[PDB]
């Protein structure tokens, strides 16, 4: 998924991500395995993958 | 026999984005900046310099009909849909004072090169003269048989005339709190008026023909014909050269000391697929007429600008 | 011709003969023709006003 | 003293808009006839009235093409003037604080 | 006339009794007669115009890569004419209704 | 034509009068001229009649029925020199 | 291998590909913000 996305550093909020709310202080900054996450999504979408339907 | 090599005029750039059709177009004296008002009902402001904005004025009731920049003060005057015909002060980001005793909606507004007064074409056939600064009015116009189209006053002799629906082109005289003369050159409603930078003729157009008057006397000047479609505006630059925009989408430049036109501009602005008829509501020339504003009803400014080339040819 | 006249008659009517129709020459370059009057004209003007 | 805002202020922009529409609804035409444009608001006016409001093409047979072609654009401006406000509605309602009843729950039959 | 004044109203109690004439830091009639502003904009739009720039899991799937490499088949800024859906009413609809 | 009906017709002429100096439209002005001539007035109404049209814009219909109106009336000598200058205002080959 | 279901196509490509050297320019996020509306820092 790293090579799947057209980018060598730079990384947006993504599929997953900015949650606040109710740990406000308590959640998490960022992280490497952070991005490993929203590639994680990304080969959740991949995982599945219909060809034509409603997805996430 | 044409002379004066007419230049041929092409395009600039293309500009988009307005939520609705661009009513009004005007430009600072500095082209710092420049703004149109559009049938979205906010004021628009878009600084051209670069092909950038200006920015987003915000609580006319209804869509703006016309604008002004006052030279001494940064007061823009507004006039709209919404018969409620107001300057706006822009140094405190916020209007100046909201005039009164239009009647119906503003169909054109205008500002007196000298005097501080306040001019207004309002629908209820009322064009409205204003002692302004005071929050006073001057003198309401009248006598047009139907709403009033355009409006034009100079500060050299009165000048003053009002385009109206009725096909009579009013004229008055101000100074007297009085009026000058009936024109009845014009066929049908004119609804396209102009000034040229010879400020011996006034200009004047028609969907039924153009008519230029020399003036001030009573006399005429030439009429111009050879372009048959709704006149929605015309324009007189320095160069001798005077665009006609109309409805129908077609903009047919003009050489007048040659006694015709410089062009027949027929080109296709339109936006993506909301088309229909929509034409170019107004344009405006720059102050070294490097180009052309284009407000269209497909909400698209284009600039026009030329390739320098030699052409020249005739007919 | 006179008959235009008849009414309110003061200063501005410039319609009676049908010579006004087609305007006269064309178009020529002349200072006070087809420019303006003096500055002192504006002036004397922008003061009445 | 008019455009009192509420809901006025779209019965002048209507009443407007029927007005510029009947001075080049004049300008149309050359010669023609001059009752003849006068029923023309009823037929281009209710036309654009069911023809935006509902899913009806409203073509006309044998319409004057370019008067319909007008009266089509000026009517497509004031379908946006039913767009962009209604857009305008629904952030004031959702986000915006709610008034009352009419204006609200029609804004919300519109969208 | 020498009539029809009687009574006042409100929003008509003097305002902006004293105007604002053109500063010289911000616009003067002679330095605009003066002015360069044909070549200063040529030059202006001449600097803007001239820099622009800016695994057996994965096996048992029944299915296979389908949306892949599809982007910038949404225009990302698109100004349209119609104001039905376009970019705006589809996402405005979409969260609006569902 | 609600004045011609009168008994008077002096009003009546003197008010077609009146809208021959205010808009001619080229259409009430000859039609009416023509029935104020056809009324009385032939020798004057044809002459105020060809120095109307002789004045704004020339015709065809109107500038030839007024010519073989007022060629039918009594000679055609003038007829002949107004239908030259008529037809010169405007040549062609009908 | 057609269209898509959601997004698809309703009369795209048209002012984008209409002039050839045309460079449209529109934006609707900010354009200049309130605070200096082109007024004379005089204070």
């Amino acid at each position: 998924y790293l090579t799947e996305h057209p980018d060598p550093n730079n990384e947006n909020i993504v599929g997953y991500n900015n949650k606040k709310c109710w740990p406000r202080d308590a959640r998490m900054r960022l992280m490497k395995h952070d991005v490993n996450l929203g590639r994680a999504v990304f080969w959740d979408i991949k995982n599945r993958l219909p060809r034509s339907v409603t997805t996430v | 026999p044409k002379p004066q090599w007419h230049p041929p005029w092409k395009l600039y750039r293309v500009i988009s984005g307005h939520l609705g059709w661009v009513r009004c177009i005007a430009v600072e004296p500095g082209n710092q900046w420049f703004v149109t008002g559009s049938a979205d009902r906010t004021i628009k402001i878009w600084d051209l310099a670069s092909g950038k904005l200006k920015l987003s004025l915000t609580g006319h009731i209804s869509t703006v009909r016309g604008v002004i920049v006052s030279t001494r003060s940064p007061y823009l005057f507004s006039c709209g849909e919404d018969k409620q015909v107001k300057c706006w002060d822009l140094e405190y980001n916020k209007v100046i004072r909201h005039y009164h005793g239009h009647l119906s909606a503003v169909y054109g507004l205008d500002l007196h090169p000298t005097i501080d007064v306040l001019v207004t074409c309002s629908r209820d056939s009322t064009a409205r003269i204003w002692d302004v600064r005071t929050k006073a009015s001057v003198h309401t116009l009248s006598g047009h048989t139907n709403a009033v189209a355009t409006v034009r006053c100079q500060a050299a002799e009165p000048q003053i005339i009002t385009g109206s629906h009725d096909t009579t082109i009013r004229l008055w005289d101000l100074v007297a709190g009085k009026t000058r003369v009936t024109l009845t050159n014009h066929k049908k409603s004119v609804r396209a008026v102009v000034l040229h930078p010879r400020h011996y003729t006034f200009a004047s157009g028609s969907p039924d023909n153009i008519k230029q008057w020399k003036f001030p006397d009573g006399s005429f000047i030439q009429n111009l014909s050879g372009h048959n479609a709704i006149i929605n505006t015309l324009t007189v630059n320095s160069d001798g050269v005077l665009v006609s925009g109309a409805d129908n989408g077609t903009m047919h430049l003009w050489d007048w000391r040659t006694g015709y036109n410089f062009q027949r501009v027929h080109a296709a602005a339109v936006q993506p697929g909301s088309l229909d008829e929509s034409g170019i509501f107004a344009c405006a020339f720059d102050q070294s007429e490097s180009r052309l504003l284009t407000a269209e009803a497909d909400k698209t400014i284009k600039v026009y600008r030329e390739d320098d080339d030699t052409a020249t040819e005739e007919t | 011709d006179a008959i235009a006249r008849q009414g309110q008659s003061k200063d501005k009517v410039i319609y009676s003969k049908y010579t006004d129709l087609v305007p006269k020459e064309v178009m020529n370059a002349d200072d006070p023709d087809l420019q303006r009057p003096d500055e002192e004209a504006i002036k004397e003007i922008t003061e009445k006003t | 003293a008019k455009t009192v805002t509420k809901q006025r202020v779209e019965s002048h922009f209507d009443l407007e808009l029927r007005a510029a529409v009947m001075h080049d609804i004049l300008d149309m035409m050359p010669e023609g006839i001059k009752q003849n444009k006068a029923r023309t608001i009823l037929q281009h006016l209710s036309e654009a009235w069911r023809c935006w409001k509902a899913n009806i093409p409203w073509k006309v047979p044998g319409l004057p093409t370019p008067i319909e072609n007008m009266i089509l654009r000026y009517v497509k401006a004031k379908a946006d003037w039913w767009t962009n406000t209604a857009h305008y509605n629904r952030e004031r309602i959702r986000r915006g604080a709610t008034v009352d009843k009419t204006v609200c729950k029609k804004n919300l039959g519109r969208l | 006339l020498s009539q029809l004044s009687k009574q006042y109203s409100s929003r008509d109690l003097p305002s902006h009794t004293k105007i604002k004439y053109r500063q010289t830091t911000q616009d003067a009639p002679e330095e605009v007669r003066n002015r360069d502003f044909r070549r200063e904009l040529e030059e202006r739009e001449r600097a803007a115009a001239r820099e622009k720039n800016r695994r057996r899991w994965d096996d048992d799937v029944v299915f296979k890569n389908c949306a892949k490499g599809v982007d910038d088949q949404k225009k990302d800024k698109r100004f349209v004419n119609d104001t039905l859906r376009s970019e705006f009413h589809k996402k405005f609809m979409e969260k609006y209704i569902k | 034509e609600m004045e011609m009906k009168n008994r008077q017709v002096n009003h009546a002429r003197n008010i077609w009068d009146r809208a021959i100096t205010t808009l001619p439209r080229v259409n009430q002005f000859w039609y009416k001229y023509t029935y104020m001539e056809e009324m009385l007035g032939n020798v004057a109404g044809a002459r105020q009649v060809f120095e109307r049209w002789m004045e704004w814009q020339p015709e065809e219909q109107a500038w030839h029925s007024y010519i073989n109106f007022e060629l039918r009336y009594k000679e055609v000598d003038r007829a002949r020199t107004i239908y030259e200058r008529f037809v010169l205002v405007h040549p062609d080959v009908k | 291998e057609v269209v898509l279901h959601e997004d698809k196509k309703y009369y795209p490509t048209a002012e984008e590909v209409y002039g050839p050297e045309v460079e449209t320019i529109v934006q609707e996020e900010d354009t200049q913000p309130l605070t200096e509306p082109i007024i004379k820092p005089v204070k």
